[PDB]
RNA sequence: AGUUGGUGAGCGAGCUGUGAUCCGGGGGUGUCCGAAUGGGGAAACCUGGAAUGUCCGGAGUAGUGUCCGGUGGCCCUGCCCUGAAUGUAUAGGGGUGUGGGUGGUAACGCGGGGAAGUGAAACAUCUUAGUACCCGUAGGAAGAGAAAACAAGUGUGAUUCCGUGAGUAGUGGCGAGCGAAAGCGGAGGAGGCUAAACCGUGUGUGUGUCAGGUGUUGCAUGUGCGGGGUUGUGGGGGCCUUGUGGUUCUGCUGCCGCAGGAUUGGCCAGUGAGAAAUGUUGCGUGAAGGUGAAGCGUCUGGGAAGGCGUACCGGAGUGGGUGAGAGUCCUGUAACUGUAAGCGUGGCACUGGUGUGGGGUUGCCCCGAGUAGCGUGGGACUCGUGGAAUUUCGCGUGAAUCUGGCGGGACCACCCGUCAAGCCUAAAUACUCCUUGGUGACCGAUAGUGGAUGAGUACCGUGAGGGAAGGGUGAAAA
RNA sequence: GUCCGAACCCACUUCAGUUGAAAAUGGAGGGGAUGAGUUGUGGAUAGGGGUGAAAGGCCAAUCAAACACCGUGAUAGCUGG
RNA sequence: GACUGUGUGGUGGAGUUGAUGCGAGUGAGAAUGCAGGCAUGAGUAGCGUGUGACGGGUGGGAAUCCCGUCCGCCGAUUAUCCAAGGGUUCCAGGGUCAAGUUUGUCUGCCCUGGGUGAGUCGGGUCCUAAGGCGAGGCCGACAGGCGUAGUCGAUGGGUAACCAGUUGAUAUUCUGGUACCGGCUUGUCACCGCAAGCUGCGGAGGGACGCAGUGAGGUAGCUCAU
RNA sequence: GGGAGCCCAUGGUUGUGGGUGAGUGAGUGAUCCUGUACUGUCGAGAAAAGCUUCGUGAGCGAGGUGGCGGGUCCGCCCGUA
């Protein structure tokens, strides 16, 4: 997946920029995990961005 | 006559058999125009539009437009 | 609930025509019936209409013309037409 | 839209076409095409069988006719409200302001 | 006073004035399909409720076939019960029906994705162009918006939009091209809330608190709700010197003070963004209407509005009709008037609903963190990676917090400005599928809409889609 | 995936047609004709893609990249007016 | 010079002239230009495989319509009936502008009216195949992709009727005769009773399956007949 | 039930009421029936429901139902030229 299940990032859309400049489309998707979480009493996966795993507003 | 807001007047089982009336008078004007009688043809209108009058009347009854008697 | 719904309703018009004349020789009586009602429904409105037992209903549905016009096209009405048939001494006045 | 100011029933002359100053009565009013028909003007043949009758014609060519003094004078009209009361379907009362028509040149 | 739409007449009616048709406003009905929603489906069709008294109510039949009406689509969400493997518990399951959603829409908005033909006389950077198209999603407008701003030595004081600055400074295979800002002139003109200290209000738990007081008096963490507070030559909390609208006269802090208190003043303030949102009375009206001036005579003509003669009105001589060119024949026009009604609407009064601070102080306490920065790979800025500020996305790394942070085109110092990482905000701006009125040195049937007529029709195509042609008798059908 | 040979499927030769009866056929013969056969109905694969016992074949009567609409009044140092 | 007369008629029936300015969708013979109308070829090619003849009728009009008689043609189809598709072309009466490759009194044309009858036939109310859709769900920046439980989907499975007659036009449909199936209800006989039954739910059986070939017993049919 | 030519007559390109008479034997013989039979065979030849029976992970349900012969009524929608 390419997308938060918190805070909702999502990927990016640039170019690839070579030696000539030839710029061509390509995507920059966000660092997303699946991981286990407790949300509650709840288990189940997320996936989430190591952004958020870092800043621990996910339960595990 | 054609009828008018005197059915307001009436009471509802009345009213509903003034409706069948009403339709049974259509049903044999219908077979009359089909059969090639019926030389009265405007009162083949009129009884449709006297049925809308006396479900007009019901309507605003049962709706409370108008208090019912 | 308003809309009493008569059994008239059903039973529009009666077919006057040389073939449903040969067939009143049968005890038979074609009628224009509304389009959506079944042979059950009307051999019951039938039977309240005119205090008759009806031993059988026939239905079909016939196409209505179609006929270029200035305007273009025409297309007459859609018809289903009930054949029904009476006991043997019931008989129906249809004038 | 309203009515005209000419109605059936009423005396008029006529100022325009072949009968210039004929004095009829107003047979019949065509109020959406504006065209009236009064009597002994414009004879001409219907359809049926011949039906030699009046045809209608435009209602500006006709006028009103006073007789003020033995002579017949064309005249406009004007209106004036009076008081009235009007029943409604049911039958009950409530008072009203209606029009009326008065010939010019008489007051 | 006529009337039962049009293409396109006479029957049989209603109005025969018991006032219809008609016009405005508000209701009733509204088959079937369509988000389509009981289930299915080849849109406009089909088919239903396990057995029980039947899904519920009614009608019908001896009874079943039948009829009429109601009910139940899905997803989100509220409330109640239950709680799996399994222990907590959750998922799930069973109720309830609390609310919301679905789909459509011409242009305009915002966020995101994003061409190529083309130009460069080839072409790849660049251009075209963030255009076409596409995705999401609004509103009557949207977005933006109350300085982590500009300025440059004084100063300006939210945002948006228009004109300039200026095709300038710049930028650019320095090619084709691209292209600012400050300042100034205008349109329009609001500023308000919050997080945090600090104080009132429960649960992972007391053993120290003159009236009072108990191993705790009310003692310790961190919640949910109240106040309080909202700024920058810093502010706020705290600590105090005072001040709350006159009080019935309640607990607490110290028999000082604080707070609840109550009809009543009240500077005020209000249906606004403004921590909010509930009745009665004062205006002209839009939708319909009402009134609405004043010419005859002759002549020629099928016909007079034309000619000739002669009068009138004009707050009305703008038009358009009428048998030919009408100010006075018709419709109107000018001017005035009515509007009952509206969900009426706008504004006022009343009701009704909501409510103060100033001065000193700095010991202390608070001032929005995975944020700002930094590195890196991309994007937007005149700026095409560069001396690269400012701003933005992905990935890493990661701060201070007032003696602080950020900006002033690398960077540092000083100086000046400003206080980011929370939110809401009218007006000036954009647009017309529509409604009403009006206009045109605009078209006049090969034109003007594709369409003056059965026109998105006939017709062509499996389909998406393409897509015509045909107006004129006369004053009157006579 | 035998042989001869109708239906059926095919399309080798020839003649005719070639403003045709027909935008690919007709006459006469010819190949297969129990098989890798043929055919009906419904379905699946879609455009830089499909499918192809492979000819760049076929994909709605012109396919070395279908058709329709849009960018669009593309561009054309060329031709015409 | 582009052009023109304030000359004079005709046609026509409602506008428009001169002066001086102002504004242009302001001038056509060419674009294998666009639309319409009409010539040229030309009364020319063709009239789409073929066998018609005659007598009579109808009629304003007959090679081409009707009737009859001869004759010829097809006959594994030039017959009969379905499916797909078409959609009123079907029947009766009236019609001869157009359409029909000629004529036309005729028509699959035009006009008016009429015509299609099912418990059993073919589909639905039953079943699934390929495949489609798909509660949740998983996947995917968005748009979307896939798919579980399910739910659709015949070209298949399941499923009770035949012969005769009748109309200008319908017929396992109507009528006659004689059957069958499912319900409801009723009469009668027999039988049940943690322990009737009914409906759900599944288990199993069954449905349930290839191709090729020969033979046997039959019947339809056909032929012949003192 | 169907099936020819004889009838005062019909009505004269017509249909009515009577007049219908026969029904057998042999030969031949299927692409149909027994028959998804039988034999051969590799390439190994749908699914589900109806149906029969079995219980009961569900409810209903009264001591009432379920069976076998007989009687009455009900049997829908679409297509049908
Ligand atoms: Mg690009
Ligand atoms: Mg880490
Ligand atoms: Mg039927
Ligand atoms: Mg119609
Ligand atoms: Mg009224
Ligand atoms: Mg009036
Ligand atoms: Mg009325
Ligand atoms: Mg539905
Ligand atoms: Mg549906
Ligand atoms: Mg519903
Ligand atoms: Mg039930
Ligand atoms: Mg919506
Ligand atoms: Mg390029
Ligand atoms: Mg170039
Ligand atoms: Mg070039
Ligand atoms: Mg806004
Ligand atoms: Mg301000
Ligand atoms: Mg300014
Ligand atoms: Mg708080
Ligand atoms: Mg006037
Ligand atoms: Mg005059
Ligand atoms: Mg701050
Ligand atoms: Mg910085
Ligand atoms: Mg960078
Ligand atoms: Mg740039
Ligand atoms: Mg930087
Ligand atoms: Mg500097
Ligand atoms: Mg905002
Ligand atoms: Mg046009
Ligand atoms: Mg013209
Ligand atoms: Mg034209
Ligand atoms: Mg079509
Ligand atoms: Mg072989
Ligand atoms: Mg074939
Ligand atoms: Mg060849
Ligand atoms: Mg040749
Ligand atoms: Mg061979
Ligand atoms: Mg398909
Ligand atoms: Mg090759
Ligand atoms: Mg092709
Ligand atoms: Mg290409
Ligand atoms: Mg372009
Ligand atoms: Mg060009
Ligand atoms: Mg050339
Ligand atoms: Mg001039
Ligand atoms: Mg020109
Ligand atoms: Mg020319
Ligand atoms: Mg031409
Ligand atoms: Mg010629
Ligand atoms: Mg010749
Ligand atoms: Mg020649
Ligand atoms: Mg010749
Ligand atoms: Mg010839
Ligand atoms: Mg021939
Ligand atoms: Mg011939
Ligand atoms: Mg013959
Ligand atoms: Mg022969
Ligand atoms: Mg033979
Ligand atoms: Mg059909
Ligand atoms: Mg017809
Ligand atoms: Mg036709
Ligand atoms: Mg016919
Ligand atoms: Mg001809
Ligand atoms: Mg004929
Ligand atoms: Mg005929
Ligand atoms: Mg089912
Ligand atoms: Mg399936
Ligand atoms: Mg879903
Ligand atoms: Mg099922
Ligand atoms: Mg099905
Ligand atoms: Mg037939
Ligand atoms: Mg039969
Ligand atoms: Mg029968
Ligand atoms: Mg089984
Ligand atoms: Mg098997
Ligand atoms: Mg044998
Ligand atoms: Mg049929
Ligand atoms: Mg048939
Ligand atoms: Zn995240």
């Amino acid at each position: 997946a390419a997308v938060c299940d918190i805070c909702a990032k999502r990927p990016g859309f640039g170019h690839n920029v070579p030696w000539s400049k030839k710029k061509t489309n390509r995507r920059w998707s966000p660092n997303i995990q699946r991981v286990r979480v407790v949300e509650n009493g709840t288990h189940k996966r997320m996936n989430v961005c190591t952004s958020c795993l870092k800043a621990g507003r996910v339960s595990r | 006559k054609l009828s008018a807001a005197e059915l307001r007047q009436l009471s509802g089982e009345e009213l509903r058999n003034k409706v069948r009336e009403l339709k049974e008078e259509l049903f044999g004007l219908r077979f009359q125009s089909a059969t090639g009688q019926l030389e009265n043809t405007a009162r083949l209108r009129e009884v449709r539009k006297d049925i809308a009058r006396v479900y007009t009347v019901l309507q605003e009854r049962n709706l409370n437009i108008v208090d019912d008697p | 609930e308003l809309k009493i719904r008569d059994p008239r309703d059903i039973i529009l018009a009666p077919v006057v025509s040389e073939k449903s004349y040969g067939l009143l020789d049968q005890n038979t009586y074609t009628f224009v019936v509304k389009p959506t009602a079944n042979k059950t429904e009307i051999k019951i409105a039938i039977e309240q209409i005119f205090g008759v037992k009806v031993t059988s209903v026939n239905t079909m549905n016939r196409k209505g013309k179609v006929r270029r016009t200035r305007t273009g096209v025409g297309k007459r009405p859609d018809t289903k037409r009930a054949i029904v048939t009476v006991a043997e001494g019931d008989r129906i006045d249809i004038f | 839209m309203k009515s005209l100011k000419i109605k059936k029933g009423d005396r008029v002359k006529v100022i325009a076409g072949n009968d210039k100053g004929a004095i009829g009565e107003v047979l019949s009013v065509d109020p959406a095409r504006e065209r009236v028909v009064v009597e002994g003007v414009n004879i001409r043949k219907h359809h049926g069988g011949i039906i030699s009758s009046e045809a209608p014609i435009h209602v500006s060519n006709v006028q009103l006719v006073t007789k003020i003094d033995g002579k017949d004078v064309v005249t406009r009209v004007g209106y004036r409200r009076v008081d009235v009361t009007k029943r409604r379907p049911d039958g009950s009362e409530y008072a009203a302001q209606r029009s009326v028509r008065y010939l010019k040149k008489e007051e």
